[PDB]
């Protein structure tokens, strides 16, 4: 077989330094280990510094941080700070109670 | 800023049930395929006569292969000799 | 930091220079200058490096499979190279300075002039100091050195290196001017060497050369020119070889005692 | 004094790092500095930090974050390969050049205003470059600045009634023209970013000038031969170009007409198999990424 | 040998500011008379034919080599003395000798520039100079440094690549053959020299024939060829031949426009052992840009 | 500053191990100095030269002048080395195995 599934191999970025060890499974482990959504924050706007309040009325920004059914997501999951977290849920709410969410 | 959970002092530091990787054994790998292969292209097809073959010298002498199917896992040795070094705990 | 060594007897060597070879201006030049060019090079290149703390005879065999250290190699061999020539052509490697000695005859030991014998199909000194004054001045189109050498098979046996070429270590011996034409007897030996190096299996890619220099005579104009000028390095080389410390090149074959 | 002789200490000479030692994304420049010991103190442990390297390190390089931590530690990672990235572009001896041909960023040239021109676009630069600043911090670019701004009034409510009173009588299509320059003209004075962070050239990766040529035995080299290896068997999605990996860094190759074909044959694991690739030019982008272009040399 | 004077170089007569009356003399007079000799005592045409002609005639035969050696000595030594008129600096014989203090100086050769050609007229060399090295600053840096690292002889060449690797009719028209593409910095080792045309592909050469005279003798023994020296052999030459090609074919000559000499000969007497950047520095503050520009070829505007 | 500014100068080995302090004896009127690397803190200690003899007022004035000073420097070597390469390749120097190779090899 010519092929190999991708969760097998790495593909090396254009412009980026290598060492031999980028080519072996270890690197294929320790990158699937340390993947974490670190780039959230700057596509993030709860994260940006604007206030979650102000986004009552745009039912698409808040439906991000809620699940399929309309759970609104943990702190341990959104990564907010504590008062844009209580504040993301105040706004969700305000928006279910309005009739946009 | 991602919140830090430090644990109140521990009378231990041990894993109840060490996950350990079982490699596959090749032996029942390649009876597997070859069970594929008679299901498709038939018993006895001739198209499954190189996985007969390989079966036959895998299972010849053991029918589950000479492995080494032996795999421990030392976590709790490292926990327990390295805990009281890492726990940050005040001096006395 | 790599500092000058001392050398036995260097107030008469400041003043009167090496008798019947260099002045005192010469020997000013070869060694108080361009030792101490050489050693302060060399302490710029490799402060603050692991090599720092190696002799520079140690350095070059470290550096000698290394490319991009071959000017580290450079200073390291001609360094080692300036001191094994200034070693044997001294009028007295041990310090009478208090002693005032002035009789110092020096003569080729027996198992030099065996060895002569053995590995030159019966030649004599003289006639081989002939072959070496003629090799120079044919394969040494510039700078470079000559050295007489004993391999591990107990032949002592002349060789020639082009500008800081190592005697150590054949594959840094220089000993071919690829700038000019070469004929194909010397392509082979050139192919033959880099067969060997390829059959080491060692990660560095070096090899194992028994090689040791009895005789060093340095070709550089450093050594010659203010003295002798150019084209006259043939009457240099034959005073040096004529006025070599035997003292020093006796001690240097191994005699097994 | 030994504040003194500890300011100038080798210790002190390392700047400080808390970058992650283990970092996943994309790697374009060394971030840790390379500490190497020698063989004698590496038999002792002995790297010239505050505690001794644990025993199992057989390596002479690594690189560190911390001298000590809470957890009785030293913080660092037995590997200094980024040296070897570094000189094994100069082994390829390809220098590196300026895609938009600036001046040569290693030579005190005298440069002009002529790109000075654009003082409403950099002056601007301040506040308008704060694509991640704090959502207050950046507000207190507002405040602080309109008050040193602000501060000025009187000096720019003279000078534009002495030097160019018609423009104030006229249009003010000028008189902004005069404002951009009146704040840079006293600001040049001030010291705004004075010390500039941005990578100098190549970040010291190649000091080698172009225009020198290569002699060797068999005449000139005239096209630097590098052994590589290909990544993947299809050309990078969107681009007509593949990837390879030359001396510790990604190319991309251009191939004659043709792409070999080994490639169909060998498919994902392509990359098991070295070919020999000539290095066109190697350019330097902003991010500090070198942008190497090759080409698939094949036998022929 | 009138045949190898030039009109600045005058016996007792010291190029001032670069060379004193001893140092000329050694430099010069005293080693063109060596090297002819030597040329004299090897060919019996050495007063017949050019020296360029014996060195583009007798090239690649390793019996003829000490006729071409003695030959490229002599006409780099010429062709790096007869760009050189003098500077208004203080004679080397009147300044004090530099000692282990000038391996510590910082050369400022990034930061400042002198004698630089368009200050004299020659405005189409210094045009090509800042096109192929940058700036002027980068060509001095890069030239002084190239030659200030040569250990032992040879010299540091300013060349300018001939857009002419057609190889049909080649050498048949004077202007249309002299065409320079881009000019370049290269550095020759002992009697080394800087043409290109008529020793690229001599180590491949003989190693074909090497590789010849093994397979006939494996032939004799009777072998199977082999697994990889079939496919070492061919990537050797493949490399080999790929290394030497030109843009357009394999004819890669380049014509000599300016060389210093690096032979510790020419600035040991005068400059001493720690003195070689200071004999650099002067030698560039002596360096007539007009003779240059006369040889520099007429550029191939193919573009 | 410095390493900001030149990312691949972190990639030269750094020895943290002392000889000894004491025996320091720099004139950084120069930037080279016999027993000591260059490096970064060669700019460094020449920038606090200018500052302290008053050459220079702003740090930022000495500090620029400082890194040409540490260019050309770096120019020098980098041609030291590709030259003295070259030339022992004309001399019939040999060698086994290249960085670019180690590289393939691994």
């Amino acid at each position: 077989t010519k092929k190999i599934d991708q969760s097998l191999s790495k593909k090396l970025p254009k412009g980026t330094i290598y060492d031999p060890f980028d080519f072996s499974m270890g690197r294929i482990h320790l990158d699937r280990k340390y993947q974490a959504n670190k780039n959230s924050n700057r596509n993030d706007i709860m994260k940006s510094g604007a206030n979650p309040l102000e986004f009552y009325a745009r039912p698409r920004i808040l439906s991000r941080y809620v699940t399929s059914t309309g759970r609104i997501q943990h702190r341990d999951i959104t990564g907010l700070s504590a008062k844009n977290q209580r504040r993301l849920s105040k706004a969700i709410r305000r928006c279910q109670a309005i009739g946009l969410m | 800023k991602p919140p830090v959970y430090r644990l109140p002092p521990l009378p231990r530091l041990k894993v109840k049930k060490p996950i350990i990787r079982q490699e596959a054994n090749k032996c029942l790998v390649l009876m597997s395929n070859l069970l594929q292969c008679w299901s498709s292209y038939g018993h006895m097809s001739p198209k499954c006569a190189g996985l007969v073959t390989e079966l036959k010298s895998c299972t010849s002498e053991s029918a589950l292969g000479k492995r080494n199917n032996v795999q421990k896992s030392n976590i709790n040795y490292h926990a327990a000799r390295l805990y009281d070094r890492i726990n940050g705990k005040p001096h006395d | 930091i790599h500092v000058v060594p001392k050398l036995p007897n260097s107030k008469a060597l400041l003043q009167n220079g090496v008798p019947n070879i260099l002045s005192s201006s010469g020997f000013k030049t070869v060694w108080f200058d361009y030792q101490r060019y050489l050693c302060d090079k060399l302490t710029l290149a490799t402060a603050g490096q692991s090599l720092e703390s190696y002799y520079p005879f140690h350095i070059l065999l470290k550096t000698a499979g290394n490319p991009l250290q071959s000017n580290i190699f450079n200073l390291a061999s001609s360094i080692h190279n300036n001191h094994l020539f200034v070693e044997n052509i001294l009028p007295s490697a041990v310090e009478h300075g208090t002693n005032s000695n002035a009789v110092v005859k020096t003569e080729p030991s027996r198992l030099f002039l065996s060895k002569i014998k053995d590995s030159f199909n019966g030649s004599d000194w003289e006639v081989v100091k002939e072959e070496m004054i003629y090799r120079a001045e044919n394969e040494v189109l510039g700078q470079g050195w000559l050295f007489l050498v004993e391999n591990n098979e107990k032949k002592l046996f002349i060789l020639t290196s082009n500008n800081n070429g190592t005697p150590y270590y054949f594959p840094r011996n220089q000993s071919f001017d690829l700038n000019s034409a070469i004929s194909i007897d010397e392509f082979a030996t050139l192919k033959q060497m880099k067969e060997l190096i390829g059959k080491s299996t060692k990660l560095n890619g070096k090899v194992q050369d028994w090689t040791m220099p009895i005789i060093c005579v340095n070709l550089w104009d450093h050594a010659y020119l203010h003295d002798y000028g150019v084209g006259n390095r043939s009457k240099y080389v034959k005073n040096v070889l004529d006025n070599l410390n035997w003292s020093v090149v006796n001690n240097r074959i191994f005699s097994g005692i | 004094t030994l504040a003194e002789l500890l300011g100038r200490s080798r210790i002190a000479q390392v700047a400080n790092n808390h970058k992650p030692l283990t970092y996943t994304g994309k790697k374009f420049h060394p971030t840790h500095q390379i500490i190497e010991t020698k063989p004698s103190t590496l038999y002792r442990q002995e790297w010239g930090l505050k505690s001794a390297i644990p025993s199992k390190i057989k390596s002479r390089y690594l690189v560190y974050n911390d001298l000590d931590t809470l957890e009785r530690i030293t913080t660092f990672e037995p590997r200094g390969g980024t040296q070897w990235n570094r000189l094994r572009f100069q082994e390829m001896g390809v220098p590196i050049v300026s895609n938009i041909g600036r001046q040569n960023p290693f030579f005190k040239y005298i440069s002009r205003p002529e790109d000075e021109s654009h003082a409403k676009l950099s002056l601007f630069k301040e506040m308008k470059g704060d694509t991640d600043i704090s959502p207050a911090a950046m507000k207190k670019r507002l405040k602080k600045i309109t008050a040193l701004i602000r501060s000025f009034q009187d000096e720019f409510k003279e000078w534009l009634v002495e030097n160019h009173p018609d423009e104030l009588k006229l249009n003010s299509n000028k008189l902004e023209d005069y404002v951009v320059k009146f704040l840079n003209k006293k600001l040049e004075t001030k010291t705004n970013k004075k010390f500039n962070t941005e990578i100098i050239g190549t970040g010291g990766l190649s000091y080698s000038l172009p225009g020198k040529l290569k002699n060797s035995p068999n005449g000139v080299i005239q096209r630097t031969v590098v052994p590589g290896r290909i990544l993947n068997v299809v050309k990078e999605n969107n681009d007509n170009k593949w990837l390879a990996a030359i001396g510790g860094f990604v190319a991309d190759v251009v191939f004659f007409q043709s792409p070999p074909s080994s490639f169909n044959s060998m498919g994902d694991f392509i990359r098991m198999k070295t070919f020999l690739f000539e290095i066109l030019e190697a350019s330097m982008e902003k991010n500090g990424s070198v942008s190497m272009h090759a080409r698939l040399l094949e036998p022929q | 040998s009138t045949r190898y004077a030039l009109e600045h170089l005058k016996e007792g007569a010291p190029l001032k500011g670069l060379f004193s009356i001893e140092g000329l003399q050694k430099a010069w007079f005293d080693r063109v008379k060596y090297l002819d000799a030597k040329l004299n005592d090897c060919t019996n045409e050495a007063q017949q034919k050019p020296l360029e002609t014996l060195i583009h005639e007798n090239s690649k035969s390793a019996s003829k080599k000490h006729i071409v050696n003695y030959a490229s000595s002599l006409y780099n030594l010429k062709f790096s003395m007869s760009s050189l008129q003098g500077c208004i600096r203080t004679p080397p014989e009147e300044c004090p000798r530099l000692g282990p203090e000038a391996l510590l100086q910082t050369p400022d050769f990034n930061r400042t520039i002198s004698n630089e050609p368009l200050t004299t007229g020659n405005e189409r060399l210094q045009a090509a100079l800042i096109s192929s090295f940058g700036s002027l600053m980068e060509f001095r840096t890069l030239l002084i440094n190239s030659n200030l690292a040569i250990s032992g002889d040879g010299f540091t060449w300013l060349v300018a690549r001939r857009q002419l690797d057609k190889r049909a009719m080649r050498n048949d028209m004077p202007n249309r053959d002299i065409e320079y593409d881009k000019l370049f910095i290269l550095n020759t080792y002992n009697a080394g020299t800087p043409f290109n045309f008529s020793t690229s592909g001599v180590m491949n050469e003989l190693n074909n024939q090497y590789t010849n005279m093994e397979k006939q003798r494996a032939k004799e023994a009777g072998n199977l060829e082999d697994s990889e020296m079939t496919a070492k052999q061919a990537k050797t030459k493949f490399i080999y031949e790929t290394q030497q090609k030109g843009f357009s074919g394999k004819e890669v000559s380049y014509i000599p426009l300016l060389a210093i000499d690096a032979s510790p000969k020419t600035w040991l007497t005068d400059y001493g052992v720690f003195g070689k950047r200071e004999y650099l520095e002067r030698v560039w503050d002596s360096i007539e840009w007009k003779i240059v520009e006369s040889r520099l070829p007429q550029r191939t505007k193919i573009q | 500053l410095f390493y900001k500014q030149h990312p691949w100068e972190l990639s030269r080995p750094k020895i943290l191990v002392e000889n000894e302090i004491g025996d320091e004896n720099y004139d950084w009127s120069h930037m080279l100095q016999i027993g000591r690397p260059l490096d970064g803190e060669s700019v460094i200690q020449r920038t606090m030269y200018l500052i302290k003899t008053k050459q220079y007022g702003d740090m930022v004035e000495a500090y620029d002048h400082a890194r040409y000073e540490f260019y050309a420097l770096r120019m020098q070597e980098e041609t030291e080395q590709q030259v003295a390469l070259e030339e022992a390749e004309m001399f019939g120097s040999l060698f086994g195995v290249s960085a670019i190779e180690h590289g393939i090899q691994k």
